[PDB]
């Protein structure tokens, strides 16, 4: 049996695998940072999305 | 009040954000734009046992 497309990959600076990184990029986030912080919000820049 | 980048139109007096409240303006006696952005605020919490 091969277990490699779901165990984790050392490569990855996060232990995430293969379908774990195919499911977390198909899922669009509207910002999963949480580190704004209020200093990105300074700048009033367009590049500042919502 | 900080210096901004915005092309305002030579009409064009105010800019306002979704909310309608309003994000640039427009110096009287020195025609130049001024970003407006709200003063340092956040949440408190205590931690104690
Ligand atoms: C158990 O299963 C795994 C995965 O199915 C097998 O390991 C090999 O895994 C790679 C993918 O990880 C297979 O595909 C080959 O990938 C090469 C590049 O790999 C990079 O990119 C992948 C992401 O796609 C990363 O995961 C990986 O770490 C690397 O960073 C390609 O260069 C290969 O192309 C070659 O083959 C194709 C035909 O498929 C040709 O058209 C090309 O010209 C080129 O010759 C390839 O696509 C690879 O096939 C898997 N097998 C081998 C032997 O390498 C394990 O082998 C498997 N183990 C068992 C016991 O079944
Ligand atoms: C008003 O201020 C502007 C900006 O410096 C200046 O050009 C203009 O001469 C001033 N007008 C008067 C009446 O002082």
């Amino acid at each position: 049996f091969n277990f490699s497309q779901i165990l984790p990959d050392p490569s990855k600076p996060s232990k995430r695998s293969f379908i774990e990184d195919l499911l977390f990029n198909k899922v669009t986030l509207a910002d999963a940072g949480f580190i704004k912080q209020y200093g990105d919000c300074l700048g009033d820049i367009a590049a500042r999305d919502l | 009040l900080t210096e901004s980048n915005k092309k305002f139109l030579p009409f064009q007096q105010f800019g306002r954000d979704i909310a309608d409240t309003t994000d640039a303006v427009r110096d009287p006696q020195t025609l130049e734009i001024l970003d407006i952005t709200p003063c340092s605020f956040g949440g408190v919490s205590v931690i104690t046992p």
